[PDB]
């Protein structure tokens, strides 16, 4: 289910930490991307998305190919449990 | 439209490549299919991201800004600070509404410049071991089979192996 | 055998305008301007705002009997005033350097309250419980500010009287207090004794005399009389001195203030609650990374940029075309 | 056989500017800048401006003997002052809070000016006709401004008066008054008898009091005696109350005031005439649909931006090359 | 001058052409004449107005300012205000001067882009069936009527009908 | 046989920022940006600055004592004070309008000092020589200002005086005086005899009367007393009129004043040197022709703008690819 | 990057070429060498020092502004004062700051246009008598001295000449 | 003459009515197309012209096509009478 | 030496006088151009050095080629003493 699901994608997110701020920094971030998950199955747009969501978060410019390699494990995750 | 490919001699996009922004849809006797151009889209994202953090950047965020009361003998400060207040808005207003349009006018035209110079990139590479539609497509003068499709997207494509082969069925 | 270059495409809906055409239909984009917010009042690093409600500054400040539940109030992050912020002074007059007293306090982010002159002691030759007024009223009874305290003759003397305050808090004290102007000579005579009474006020920076001036007005409240009221910022290590021979309303209670950045006195009548944010404007607070907002111009904390559009979309990705 | 392509170009002379060349040559191009007006000051909305001519905002007011055109004035789209707008308070002294008293005209659109206090039924007990200067003739004799009335001693004394208006006009009404210093001890005495005068005023938000103070001062248009002006702004069912000893030039005349939007004062040499714009400036009008105007930083009405520049011109066609 | 075409490879105008801003000069045996595309033009002014009425709308017509008065104690605000009236005078000249210059650049090349695009679009329709010159013409290898020469101008022209008859010519 | 098309290339480290890419490398660029000051306060127009050292404007206007240095000056380019301007005022009380006072200054870039009303002969019924005061020592000696002179009763009488100055300077002029304020009564008539003392001031424009406030206040450089400075522009051919019954600091010398554009007083802890320049900060003079600097806001001469940049270099050649 | 050349089908500069911005790389058998384009740079630079003067000349040198002082009862007309000056500065920051990012992205564009342009300039005048390897280089089907190369350069290159010629070798 | 032919051509200008504001709401902007019209001979020229009086009277664009048909009326019409 | 290099190559920036201000009006701009000329040896640089200069300094451009001609007698001024 989503609570357990929930959970993960969020510990995750946190885990990622692009910027080196430690993995409780990105709560906020987070469950923008989280949100984002839902709403699309194409990686391309969610890499898109997340990336964005950095940029305004922290003015910074993650790598395309690294935030793209995170959007691959979560739509993998979100059909695996689906 | 700047550059006259998209939405010009290549008429129309793609619902069906959803990798990438832009790519390669190719035809042989051994399948199809569609691939998109990462060096190409990994390109123009680092570009336009770049493009937008200037832009929020250089806006501060705006930091507590609160009224000033005036008493009824204060009546031309009070309209100074309102002159002030109204004036400054006007311009921020005016600047970003202005931006965002010339910047949107950019962006596109990035794109289109970004087509246009990956057709030509491929048109180079295979010169007349090929003919040009006109369509963003290409007719090979010889079989091209999955392997040499590779070479061709990663930039490594091999004309002289060809080049007789493809002079004898051309002519 | 054949190869095509081409680009994508997709069943996205969102338009852009650019500067040759309106209405672009583009594959991606990034809204700029946060249009949204959450209609409450919200904490500000933790800290609720200080709801003033049917009170105003004066009415807060002078403590006035309609303000009791301000009494008790010490920490806040920003102060809130509503379309009901009536109860001020509640004994007619002018309440001098008003505009700035709230200029000073839009930087002042929490404050002790404290006895300056305890009523009990510090007067023992004057009338310490007459002074109350129908004009403040509490309970039905006459009553007065709670800050202040209205000194008065004792049986038929008002002895000339001389107290000072040093600032050992160290930091700024508010102190107010006020001058009283009876409408007739007969009405001096009753409260005060002396026709020729003065006050005077001295510190290192305020310095000033005053007397009062008898005559009628309009009644306001019942009051054909005034009482004007006026503040300080006693510094620290500094010291006030009050002396009067009559009509002086005396600090009973006054404030060590607490300064901060980032402070503001709203109006707004939506209601306050629980939340917490890092914005807030008089609608309604934000919770964005947005750099513009076009839901109001007054903002306490981080916030977008206030811009008046309705619309700034940012194209990323291209024309969308299937 | 042959096929061309080709673009168009004629015999336009416009240049333009761009970033990597000046004055080039186009086929087709707009001007942005409107840099041409009429020289001529005109009506808004169909109403005619106000033109002061040789009097200022308080020579107008006051009713200055020397501005008797203006006393027929209701109803104007703006306010012009000229080069010559010399004659204010004929009787020398300070006109308190004037600025702010224009900054409140620049908002009034028409008024009604009202008899607050009828000249021959106000005050039964006190002298209205030897309140004359020769500081304010008019034809050559002593006379006084129309709006105000100067109340003297009756034989030899000088009662206190008390007089009070209220506003029952549905708006906010204009109330202007003065106090007057003689000179000296012995012509306070022959004027208003006592030494120890003062005057009093107050409403809701007005509330003062006066004393003469009388002094040797440089002549000024003959007179050593200074008088002051004050107005306020009686707010809707407000009262006004004048009480006062001696030294009161008593209201005569007062104005309520009709606000509008968009007026002004504007300071111009330029010939008012009959025609109509929607756009004035103290150089003259202007009818334009352009977004920008180098002409004047001060417009009544609806206007282009004021810029510095010389030449906005925004290329529409190509490079013209025949 | 970005895109090569206008004071470029088509060297000059043709004060000729009075009934649109590009177009085609035609030359065959049954006569000459000139010929505005409509299409190229429509779209180029449609763009124009755009440009041209989203600078116009941004800026308020101003309405009402006029100067305060201050007394000779009222320096300090007296300047405050003069300060004020005259940042923002040094900037609404500023974005407007330099909006203006940059827009213009934007504009001219705007018009180049179409031009080649014009070219390019007509090079690309007819392929082999015509040589280059390289100053913005075509010579054909075939008899091109009146008829050819309009299904060129709408977009329509046919290749193949033609591709045997002018292969004869050209070799 | 072949030929190719190409671009130049360098050794060039030059960076600079493209919207779609940072720190780029090109062949060729420009700074726009002047990051760089030469620590030292200098001339304008070849005229050093007037160093006010340990005195500040009020200081030097009234010749407090301690600013004997700054009695021989007339013209400067601009003025600076230090962190350690604290010699002002010497005896405690209020400089009216000093805000005012140097803005007025901020445009005047030379004076000429005199003697407005000389000692030896213009106040012959009047004492002269006790007005000095152990809060204005100089030398360990009670002392005073020099611009002014404190009048005193001569035996025991303090009879009106009346003085007036006509200005004859073809210029404004500067005029300061005091009004005295003892702390008691029997010091009141100590000093100057009578209880009920006046100080009443006239020109065109300027007219106040004051009169002594006696009470105990904190004690300030030892005085429970306090003195209140004024100051008014004379403007040429006006009349100013002193009369006093007591009280009175009656000005000595005044400053008949030549007006400039580009003068200013800054604040600054840097040495003034004998360089020149034609734009000087509060950090030290630029010399430079680029549009921007990023030094400081404040700035007297023709500067660059003021940004809060770091850089602004602007590429002029190309992408550089050796 | 938006037109190809630099930095694209031309991969890199000549760190050998010291008299100008952009040129030519000659090799035939009388000896090689390197030659800048007066025209193409000469133009380049007019356009770039127009640009920067614009830039420059729209600012006006700051002339006298210090601060003002305002008593303790003055908190609010001392505040507006800030306002004004922060907001001025927010402003000519944010516009010189995004004024240069933007102009520089033009800039560098402008010098690709340059150098294609310069390339198909080249490459319309020879046509078929020589191919196009696609790295900015040609090679010739005829022999080319000196006297030949400077033809090419300053623009008069006659092509019917060696059209013959080169037929012959090319086939 | 003029005076009939200024009658007629400005009564149809204002019915022209692009923005659906009745005849009489564009008699500023009919005088300014006027005064155009006896400034050329080119249908073109005029053709733009009048797209830009109504663009800076309205801040609205008017089809190119549909003003090219007006300026073809107007032109035709001022040959007709001349 | 230096000392009389740096002398005549000063009289001769002021002497080139593109605005017709007098050979004493440019004394400032000279001095910056003596000092770029000690920091290259290609004309090219120092012709675009120049031109900048006299562009801040005098808000007006030079014609290259005449800003060429003076760099190309420095340099070889320079060289000739060196
Ligand atoms: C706290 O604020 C509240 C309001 O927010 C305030 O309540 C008000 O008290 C006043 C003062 O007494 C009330 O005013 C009166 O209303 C009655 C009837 O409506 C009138 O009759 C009264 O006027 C009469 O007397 C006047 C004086 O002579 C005459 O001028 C007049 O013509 C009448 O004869 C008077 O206007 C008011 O109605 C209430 N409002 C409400 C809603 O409660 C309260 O006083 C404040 N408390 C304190 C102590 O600060
Ligand atoms: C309406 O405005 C007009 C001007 O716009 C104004 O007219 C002026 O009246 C004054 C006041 O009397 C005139 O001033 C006099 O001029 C004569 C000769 O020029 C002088 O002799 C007078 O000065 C003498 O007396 C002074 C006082 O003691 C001395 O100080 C002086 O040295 C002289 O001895 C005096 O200056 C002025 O000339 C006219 N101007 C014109 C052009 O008419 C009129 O008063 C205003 N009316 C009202 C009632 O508002
Ligand atoms: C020119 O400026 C200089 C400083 O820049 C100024 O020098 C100061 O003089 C004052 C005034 O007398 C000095 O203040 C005293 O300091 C001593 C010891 O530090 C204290 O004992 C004194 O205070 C006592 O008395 C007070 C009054 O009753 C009490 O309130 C207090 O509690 C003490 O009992 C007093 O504070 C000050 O130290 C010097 N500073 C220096 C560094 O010289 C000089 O006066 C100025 N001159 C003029 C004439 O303008
Ligand atoms: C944009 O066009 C869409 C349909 O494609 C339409 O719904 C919308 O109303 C248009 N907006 C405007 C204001 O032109
Ligand atoms: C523009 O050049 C024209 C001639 O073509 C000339 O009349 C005019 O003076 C020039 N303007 C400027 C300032 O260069
Ligand atoms: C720019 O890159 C250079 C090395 O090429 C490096 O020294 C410098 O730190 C970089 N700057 C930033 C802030 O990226």
């Amino acid at each position: 289910d989503g609570q357990q699901l929930n959970r993960l994608l969020l510990e995750w997110i946190g885990a990622w930490d692009p910027f080196g701020l430690g993995k409780d920094a990105y709560d906020v971030e987070a469950e923008a991307v989280l949100q984002a998950v839902y709403e699309t199955e194409s990686a391309f747009d969610l890499a898109m998305r997340i990336m964005w969501i950095y940029v305004f978060a922290f003015n910074r410019p993650i790598p395309f190919p690294h935030a793209q390699k995170l959007a691959r494990r979560l739509l993998e995750l979100k059909q695996a449990a689906s | 439209g700047l550059f006259g490919a998209i939405a010009g001699f290549i008429e129309g996009g793609w619902t069906g490549m959803i990798d990438g922004w832009y790519g390669y849809h190719h035809q042989n006797e051994q399948g199809s299919g569609y691939a998109a151009d990462q060096k190409s889209t990994q390109n123009a994202i680092d570009g336009i991201t770049n493009k937008v953090n200037s832009v929020i950047e250089k806006m501060n965020t705006q930091f507590t800004a609160v009224g000033k009361e005036f008493n009824n003998l204060e009546r031309r400060i009070e309209n100074l600070n309102k002159k002030v207040d109204d004036g400054f808005l006007d311009i921020w207003t005016y600047n970003a509404e202005l931006l965002v349009l010339l910047e949107n006018e950019r962006t596109l035209d990035f794109h289109d410049s970004n087509v246009r110079n990956l057709y030509e990139k491929v048109k180079s590479q295979l010169k007349n071991n090929a003919k040009e539609i006109g369509n963003g497509c290409f007719e090979f003068y010889h079989k091209c089979d999955d392997a040499c499709m590779e070479s061709v997207r990663n930039g490594t494509y091999d004309y002289p192996k060809y080049s007789e082969e493809s002079k004898l069925n051309r002519e | 055998d054949t190869i095509c270059i081409g680009y994508h495409a997709n069943n996205s809906t969102d338009t852009v305008d650019t500067v040759l055409e309106k209405n672009v239909t583009v594959t991606h984009s990034v809204n700029l301007l946060e249009d949204s917010h959450n209609g409450k009042l919200c904490k500000l690093k933790g800290i609720a705002p200080l709801q003033l409600g049917k009170c105003n500054i004066a009415g807060w400040l002078l403590g006035n009997p309609e303000c009791d539940l301000l009494l008790t109030a010490s920490s806040w992050s920003y102060i809130v005033e509503t379309s009901n912020s009536e109860n001020g002074t509640c004994y007619p007059g002018d309440f001098i350097d008003y505009e700035e007293l709230r200029e000073q306090l839009s930087s002042v982010s929490s404050f002790e309250k404290f006895e300056i002159f305890p009523k009990t002691s510090s007067w023992p030759n004057h009338e310490t419980t007459k002074g109350v007024t129908a004009a403040c009223s509490y309970a039905g009874a006459s009553s007065f500010y709670r800050n202040l305290l209205w000194l008065t003759k004792k049986g038929s003397s008002y002895p000339k009287l001389s107290k000072s305050y040093v600032n050992n808090k160290g930091k700024e004290v508010l102190v107010l207090w006020g001058v009283h102007h009876p409408p007739t000579g007969t009405d001096q005579q009753s409260l005060y004794q002396n026709a020729d009474a003065y006050v005077s006020v001295g510190s290192s920076k305020y310095n000033r005399r005053f007397t009062p001036e008898i005559a009628a007005r309009p009644k306001v409240r019942d009051q054909a009389g005034r009482m004007n009221y006026y503040w300080t910022l006693l510094e620290p290590g500094d010291t006030i001195t009050f002396e009067a021979t009559g009509n002086l309303i005396a600090p009973w209670y006054a404030f060590a203030l607490n300064r901060g950045s980032g402070s503001g006195i709203i109006t707004s009548d939506a209601p306050v609650h629980d939340c917490n944010t890092k914005c807030q404007t008089p609608h309604g607070a934000i919770n964005s990374s947005l750099p513009f907002q076009n839901i109001h111009p007054v903002t306490i904390g981080e916030c977008p940029k206030y811009v008046r559009s309705t619309k700034l979309r940012m194209a990323t990705g291209l024309r969308n075309i299937p």
